């Protein structure tokens, strides 16, 4: 089971070994326009 | 008229930090500001609350021309006398009482909601609605604080991957969706500061 609270969110990136958050598809791997990832 | 349905148009939106240097001196930093390609809405349903009243349910109820996705690149480069605020301005041909519901989400789950009721002011043939200097909720203040204290920009973007905001503007009496805006964020790396791109949300 995975946590969604604020501390867990930041801990997951700061200490990836102890990350306990839902796993998701990164936006860059999704079917989205190029302009979504390149700023104007 | 980018972020505009048939009934309502958002002309301005910004989130900012204002600091009072002294009684007569103020410094303001914009995190994001607004002052169209299509995105398949199915690609983003997982990032917002679902079930009744959720993004899918709202989109299906329509109108489809009220639904937008904004990608912000946020400017986080900024320093007792601090005010974190949000402002926005809307215009309509109709005199309505409108409600702005703003939901902050983590992994598609609502963590906090801010709700405001806004009344019209007649302005040169049309009606104007303004949310002026609304206090940014503590969650968002704390989130910005934690983001800024991350050692690396890639870490900030990693956190933001699962952070979204959903703004639903409704006619209070009829419950018609006037505007529904899904917000996605990355950190700005540009010399020009905060940037954005606005997309139409479409069924497929
Ligand atoms: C609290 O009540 C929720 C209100 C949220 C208002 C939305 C403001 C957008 C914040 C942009 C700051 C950038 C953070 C990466």
């Amino acid at each position: 089971d995975s946590e969604t609270d604020l501390e867990a969110l930041f801990n997951a990136v700061m200490n990836p070994k102890t990350a306990n958050v839902p796993q998701t598809v990164p936006m860059r791997l999704r079917k989205l326009p190029d302009s979504f990832f390149k700023p104007p | 008229r980018s972020v505009a349905s048939s009934k309502l148009w958002m002309l301005e939106f910004s989130a900012f930090l204002e600091q009072q240097q002294d009684p007569d001196t103020y410094n303001k930093h914009l995190f994001v500001h607004i002052g169209l390609e299509a995105v398949d809405i199915r690609q983003i349903y997982d990032k917002f609350p679902e079930k009744k009243g959720g993004l899918k349910d709202l989109f299906e109820r329509g109108p489809s021309n009220a639904f937008f996705l904004v990608k912000f690149w946020a400017d986080l480069n900024t320093n007792g006398s601090s005010f974190y605020g949000v402002s926005s301005q809307y215009e309509s041909p109709e005199n309505m009482i409108i409600t702005c519901s703003t939901k902050v989400c983590s992994f598609g789950k609502q963590v906090v909601e801010k709700v405001e009721t806004e009344y019209a002011r007649y302005e040169n043939g049309h009606y104007s609605y303004r949310i002026h200097r609304s206090p940014l909720c503590e969650y968002m203040i704390n989130f910005i604080h934690k983001l800024k204290h991350l050692p690396e920009k890639y870490m900030m973007n990693s956190v933001l991957e699962n952070f979204t905001i959903l703004q639903v503007v409704t006619n209070r009496d009829t419950q018609e969706t006037l505007l529904c805006i899904a917000y996605v964020f990355e950190v700005s790396a540009s010399e020009h500061g905060a940037q954005h791109h606005i997309f139409r949300l479409v069924k497929e």
